[PDB]
RNA sequence: GUAUGUCUAAAGUUAUGUGCUCUUAUUUACUAACAAAAUCAACAUGCUAUUGAAC
RNA sequence: AGUGAUCUAGAAAG
């Protein structure tokens, strides 16, 4: 059958709701149900380098990676994830959990990469202040010196200009 | 932006590798670096041809001459001058007045032969064979223990997949000869079975 | 990179001929033409310039090449 | 066999034959390759055998613009100091036509973020990039490498040059600042086009209405005889050579300018492993390209026109004429051609006889070439656009003028400057034999007949002129219009690559793109499409495969599940929101009749037609035709001009509320005059000649090239066809009929919105996150899209179609639709 | 998708269920071991998970 | 004796090799640059000589 | 276009030395081979300047 | 004062 069927075959028999509840009490017990991890395909999202043997291993790699959701959660409301790679030269697990507040990843074990909820509303009442919101005698004598380079360029671009006549 | 001694060796080696046609390989490694300037720098400082040694007095007076015949225009005089254009330009004005890491990576990078496919399959035949010795080992673990498993044959891949120790594939005998071969084989034929006795008792 | 080679040689079409058809009816081969045929047996002094004062074996350099970049690159 | 493949590609895709879309990328690679071989071979044969240009032909030529030039009294353009006034202002004017690029793209490579960098460094710091700017024209005299690409235009690739941003910076400085003192120093020419002052569609009409007022012109009684000249000046910016250019220059332009542009032509152009130098000929992508264009134009037109005719055209240097006026109808006559203008290498030339000087011209052609045979008709340049009757007639007088007035003209001009051929040269001639005067100018076929050549003078729709004598304001010729054949198939190209690039992608893109697409062929062509049936049969192929990318997008093409109302209702009601062209009937006539004479529209074929039939209204009738926009921009700034005299007399201001009502009318619209950006605009001289040299510069070029907005005003106003289509297509309560609106629940339509007015999009965040583009617009998904219209999309009464029923459900679905 | 979560899908579920229950099939690697021995009452079914022990040993 | 194929575009094998190995004027210019030089200098003395 | 590979269940041994019950997606949601060439629709109808302690 | 001229249509794999 193709891709896109439409239809599947149900036995005559078959009553959806009581399949969905016997169903139910089958899958307490089968093991691929209940195992802790999520296997994914993901790309490395940065550069990175294994430590166990110094292996380098850059953005965009693709992995056979496992996503585990963490008990933790960003401000009590936002799913955090861990995702688990495996370094391509020795097999040592790399891990690096994502950190929703930055909008950016976090590395955790095996590696690293190249180049507290009240303290956070807190923070982010600040971060919303600088927002919104967004020495003298020093700044005037930066004021006087990009003044007199302001002025003295047009003297020496005329003595460029007149060194290119001489030249010719 | 300038370019550091390092960088232009980590150029230098690429190029050794990579040829004058893959500046984006070279860049990958030249972190700060894009392909364009790499090249650049490459075909404007860094390729071996190029002649930036001393002008002699005829060479001073043949690009004079043509800075005459062919005014401003400095890419066709350094291509005549057969020398770097900014030293054309330069000469015509003097005639008229935490790095170690990305070398690290450079040379793990340009020392590495193998590729990914054929790293991941010498992993395998590493595997393999250490499956193989799994097995040798256990089945000789046993015969010390005085239970004697056999060797387990491989899977067929295909129902016709052949087993090369159970005939000689596909024999092919020496056509007879004018000469009688009939005492050097029997005696062949000891050796051989003398052969196979000796590896038997003695491994 | 190893699996992209060459043809070393190419497959001998003696190993063919070494077992027999299979049976399975090709379009191409119903039958068709199934009968053999036989053979019988002042305005103009005013300007500076005025009058009053082939095949070759290169594809690249012939005049259809080059009126054919003139004609499709612009 | 690869040069051959290439060849056989090209005419496959040319033609529109069938080839799959890997080979026209294919075909691109292939024949970029033996264009930049060809072009590697010609360079390298200038360098061994010598340049064409003779040393004499070079003195001489030196000899016309030095004599040009001082009788104009030219003063050459200086060296901008630091100190100069205008500085910020071109500066700003450079930086905004830098950034206008990036402000409308999102694929920013590393090269074209590095553009955005160093063009908000030139924002904060002016006096630096001044400073950094004129040291390099000062010293700078070696430069990076230009990249070269080719855009694939389905008739013909063209060239587009990537220049190093660090460098294009001040080559659009240099560029703005030129074409300001060219200006004010009168550089060039009223005869020079484009020019700042029309668009292409009024330089076409005011060329016409100028032909009609030259006096005499259309008189034959003694034997007279006109005659239009349109030729290229072929190969025009590939036989620069940069000698000549320096020397040239150096007679308008400072030493240290003339050097900078010199050199900066003379750069290596890579295209992936292939590498030469340039050593001859105009790098058109240059952003001072232009200047250059237009200044080596000057030279070609002084030889062409001579001394004494461009001082005749040009009038008197302290007050100069307009284009086409003279001071007096004494100087008109004196000289044969009575016209010149130059619309970048098209040559255009009236040339008014008496009979017995055409008679001397052609014997004169006729004792070096004399044709016995009268073969001259073999060959000769004719308009197909029009009918037998009405194209000129081969008369053997009026052919041998013709071919004479070619063979005058040609030898004008040295080869080696410009290639001139017969192959490439339109020459029509108006006489006692022949009634029509013809010409292509801007994509405009233009026919003009005179009233006194008519022999019944009827009334005609849009799409024909009437000239006007301005002695007495009365109407004396008509100008019959079409859009020319090479428009017509760039047209046709526009949406077949649309049509290419838009696979498996959302459908109000594809509807939104055939928008753009139609507005700018309907708003520049307007009136000319009326007359060019096939054009209109060209539209409705367009309109339908815009319709079938939508359709297989949904792998059904059957005509009951798509109704009008799922293309054309607006897209806040859940439409695609196309605008249509192609629900019009088409003019059908006989084939024979219509190729000998003007049949007249005898019959009517359909167009798009639906089951449905519902009277979907044009794009066209909302754009007002040409002709009524310049008359009524003649009578609105005539009318401004008085106002503006007495409110002077008073001294006190021509209020907004005494020009309310003409504010949105003229060439420029009358609010140009008071928006807030009117100060700096002043100075971007040479806008609309760069607007389109834009096309060599940059990849995806706007196809609104020929108009600016901020000069030009708001040429078009398409708001009433959204209402019209609404109560075309039976009002809003017919529309929400095909919808699933009823399935919501709610009770009426007003008050309802897609968008949930999340106030992420104004979070300083997300400007950090994506500045570079501006995001008002928002597109229907394809699902939201399929499920909005699934009534209609999955109805009962399809032609064919499998019936299943949904798993669980009672729905049904007639055949297989994607996404529901 | 992949194949974990088309075999765990409600259909193959209620498939597995019924086979169970009309024939007594039951593919025993589907389904985690008794963690205590004792609540197993049939020779066979205990045979059976010993079984799922010795393979998971080799 | 044939020699050894290095390309500048592939390496399959992923050889460093030895950099090396990785890796007049017609009269007619001449002439022109000399006449234009002249043309100018004609230029130049005769807007001089009628400055007078 | 939702990769794919290897493994094992084998056989016992081949002879000698049912409850309750939440649900307005409260899902660890999964796949990317597919396509990317986006600009018509913009923008208001008229431009700004302000306060030092003490002898 | 009205004669007529009427294309389509969907499934798989990639
Ligand atoms: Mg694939
Ligand atoms: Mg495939
Ligand atoms: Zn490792």
């Amino acid at each position: 059958s193709e891709r896109k069927a439409i239809n599947k075959y149900y036995p005559p028999d078959y009553n959806p709701l009581e399949a969905e509840k016997l169903s139910r009490k089958m899958a307490k017990k089968l093991k691929t149900m209940n195992k802790s991890h999520a296997s994914i395909r993901l790309m490395t999202p940065f550069s990175m380098r294994c430590l166990e043997c110094n292996e380098y291993i850059p953005k965009s790699r693709k992995f056979n990676g496992k996503k585990e959701l963490l008990k933790e959660k960003y401000l009590d409301s936002i799913k955090i994830y861990r995702l688990t790679i495996s370094c391509p030269r020795c097999a040592n697990s790399i891990a690096f959990r994502t950190d929703p507040g930055n909008s950016d990843y976090v590395m955790e074990v095996g590696g690293v990469r190249n180049y507290s909820i009240d303290e956070t509303l807190q923070r982010l009442v600040r971060e919303k202040e600088m927002e919104q919101n967004e020495d003298k005698m020093d700044l005037l004598e930066k004021r006087l010196a990009k003044i007199q380079q302001e002025q003295e360029d047009d003297e020496e671009l005329e003595n460029l200009r007149k060194k290119n006549l001489e030249m010719s | 932006g300038v370019w550091t001694n390092v960088e232009d060796q980590i150029l230098k080696a690429a190029v050794q590798k990579y040829g004058t046609h893959q500046w984006s390989k070279v860049a990958s490694l030249l972190q700060k670096k894009t392909a364009r300037q790499s090249e650049l720098r490459w075909n404007e400082y860094l390729n071996p041809k190029l002649n930036f040694t001393e002008f002699s007095k005829e060479e001073d007076a043949q690009l004079l001459d043509l800075a005459r015949e062919l005014p401003n225009q400095w890419r066709t005089i350094a291509d005549m001058m057969a020398r770097p254009a900014q030293v054309c330009v330069e000469r015509y004005n003097r005639l008229l007045e935490e790095e170690k890491e990305m070398l690290a990576e450079a040379r793990a990078r340009l020392l590495n032969t193998q590729g990914k496919k054929a790293t991941r399959k010498i992993r395998e035949r590493m595997l393999e064979e250490s499956k193989r010795i799994a097995e040798l080992q256990k089945r000789r673990e046993l015969k010390q223990a005085g239970i004697n498993v056999a060797i387990k044959k491989p899977k067929k891949k295909y129902g016709t997949d052949i087993d090369y120790n159970e005939d000689i594939v596909y024999e092919q005998a020496p056509m007879p000869g004018i000469y009688d071969t009939s005492t050097e084989d029997r005696q062949i034929k000891k050796k051989f079975e003398q052969f196979e006795r000796k590896v038997n008792r003695k491994g | 990179t190893t699996s992209h080679r060459p043809q070393l040689e190419a497959r001998s079409g003696a190993k063919a001929a070494a077992y027999t058809p299979t049976g399975i009816e090709h379009a191409r081969l119903l039958p068709g033409h199934t009968t053999l045929k036989y053979r019988k047996f002042s305005w103009r002094k005013g300007t500076a310039f005025g009058r009053h004062k082939g095949y070759i074996n290169d594809m690249t350099k012939s005049e259809y090449h080059q009126e054919f970049l003139h004609k499709h690159v612009r | 066999a690869w040069v051959s493949a290439a060849h056989y590609n090209r005419e496959r895709i040319k033609r529109g034959a069938h080839v799959e879309k890997t080979m026209v990328k294919k075909n691109l690679g292939r024949l970029t390759r033996l264009w930049i071989k060809n072009e590697q071979e010609r360079q390298r044969q200038i360098q061994k055998n010598g340049p064409e240009i003779t040393p004499e032909e070079a003195t001489t030529i030196f000899s016309v613009m030095v004599e040009w030039l001082e009788s104009r009294s030219f003063s050459p353009i200086p060296f901008p100091p630091l100190t100069y006034k205008n500085d910020t202002k071109i500066l700003v004017l450079a930086l905004e036509d830098l950034k206008d690029v990036y402000a409308s793209k999102v694929r920013l490579n590393a090269s074209e973020r590095e553009e955005l960098a160093l063009i908000e460094e030139a924002y904060d710091n002016p006096h630096d990039t001044l400073n950094r700017i004129k040291k390099y024209l000062l010293t700078q005299r070696v430069f990076k490498p230009v990249d070269i690409t080719m855009m694939e235009n389905y008739q013909n690739i063209s060239p587009v040059y990537s220049v190093d941003p660090l460098e294009k910076i001040t080559d659009a400085y240099l560029d703005q600042y030129l074409w300001y003192e060219a200006d004010q120093r009168k550089l060039f020419p009223n005869w020079i086009k484009p020019s700042d002052s029309e668009i292409p569609p009024l330089l076409v009409y005011k060329w016409t209405q100028g032909i009609n007022n030259l006096s005499e012109i259309w008189d034959v009684s003694r034997g007279q005889s006109a005659v239009l000249l349109e030729t290229t000046l072929g190969e025009m910016a590939e036989k620069i050579d940069f000698t000549l250019l320096n020397r040239l220059l150096r007679l308008i332009v400072d030493p240290n300018i003339a050097d900078y542009i010199t050199a900066k032509n003379n750069v290596v152009i890579n295209f992936k492993d292939m590498s030469h130098v340039n050593k001859y000929g105009l790098i058109r992508g240059l952003k001072f390209a232009s200047f250059i264009f237009q200044y080596y134009g000057l030279v070609i037109d002084l030889l062409l026109l001579g001394q004494e005719r461009a001082t005749d055209l040009a009038g008197p240097a302290n007050n100069p004429n307009e284009f086409m006026q003279f001071k007096s109808k004494e100087v008109e006559k004196a000289h044969p051609i009575r016209l010149y203008t130059r619309y970048l290498d098209r040559i255009y030339m009236l040339f008014h006889f008496e009979e017995d000087e055409g008679e001397e011209l052609t014997d004169e052609y006729l004792a070096e070439n004399p044709d016995p045979n009268f073969e001259n008709s073999i060959g000769y340049n004719n308009r197909k656009c029009w009918p037998k009757d009405s194209r000129m007639r081969l008369i053997r007088q009026d052919v041998n003028l013709g071919r004479a007035v070619f063979w005058e003209i040609q030898s004008r001009v040295p080869t080696s400057l410009t290639s001139i051929k017969w192959e490439n040269a339109f020459v029509s001639v108006y006489s006692k034999n022949n009634p029509n005067l013809l010409f292509s100018m801007c994509g405009f076929e233009v026919r003009i007949l005179p009233r006194q050549r008519m022999e019944e003078v009827v009334s005609n729709d849009e799409g024909v002129w009437d000239l006007v004598d301005e002695r007495t304001k009365q109407r004396t010729a008509k100008a019959y219009l079409k859009v020319s054949e090479e428009e017509i198939k760039k047209f046709d190209s526009r949406i077949r690559g649309i049509l290419m690039a838009s696979g498996s992608t959302t459908f109000t893109k594809v509807a939104a793109k055939w928008n753009t697409s139609l507005i700018s062929l309907f708003t520049y062509f307007r009136e000319a499409i009326v007359a060019t049936e096939p054009l209109l049969d060209i539209l409705v192929k367009g309109e339908t495969r815009i319709q079938n990318r939508v359709k297989l997008g949904l792998n059904s093409k059957m005509p009951t599940r798509f109704p009008p109302a799922v293309f054309y209702t607006p897209k806040e009601l859940g439409g695609l929101g196309m605008i249509s062209a192609s629900h019009i009937l088409i003019p059908a006539s006989d084939l024979s009749w219509s190729k000998q004479t003007d049949t007249g529209i005898t019959h009517f074929r359909a167009g798009m037609t639906h089951e449905d039939e519902k009277l979907i209204p044009t794009i066209f009738r909302y754009i007002t035709t040409w002709e009524n926009e310049f008359l009524d921009s003649q009578r609105v700034w005539a009318e401004y001009a008085t106002k503006r005299q007495e409110a002077i007399q008073q001294n006190r201001r021509l209020a907004f509320e005494e020009l309310e009502g003409s504010w949105d009318r003229g060439i420029p619209r009358i609010s140009t005059l008071f928006q807030r950006d009117r100060h700096t605009l002043a100075y971007d001289r040479g806008h609309r000649i760069r607007r389109e040299f834009k096309q060599y510069s940059l990849e995806r070029n706007s196809p609104f090239w020929w108009t600016n907005s901020h000069h030009d005003g708001k040429l078009w106003n398409l708001n009433a066809y959204r209402t019209d289509v609404i109560q075309a297509l039976g009002g809003i309560e017919t529309i929400l009929e095909h919808t699933l609106f009823k399935g919501t629940g709610f009770n009426s339509w007003e008050g309802l919105f897609w968008e949930k007015a999340s106030g992420f999009e104004d979070s300083m965040q997300f400007k950090k996150l994506t500045h570079a583009q501006r995001t008002g617009l928002s597109q229907i998904p394809n699902r939201r899209f399929t499920l909005w219209w699934s009534p209609t999309i999955n109805r009962a009464n399809v032609y064919v179609g499998f019936l299943v029923q949904l798993d669980l459900t009672g729905i049904f679905l007639h055949g297989k639709i994607p996404t529901l | 998708s992949r194949n974990v979560d088309k075999a765990n899908s409600v259909l193959v579920r209620f498939q597995e269920q019924q086979a169970e229950s009309a024939g007594g099939y039951k593919d025993y690697s589907r389904y985690q071991r008794p963690r205590n021995v004792s609540k197993v009452k049939s020779i066979k079914e205990a045979n059976e998970w010993k079984r799922q022990v010795s393979k998971e040993i080799k | 004796k044939i020699p050894a194929a290095v390309s500048n575009w592939k390496n399959p094998n992923g050889y460093t090799v030895a950099l090396e190995r990785r890796v007049t004027i017609n009269d007619g210019f001449m002439k022109l640059s000399e006449a234009l030089e002249n043309a100018d200098k004609k230029a130049r003395q005769e807007i001089r000589s009628k400055m007078e």
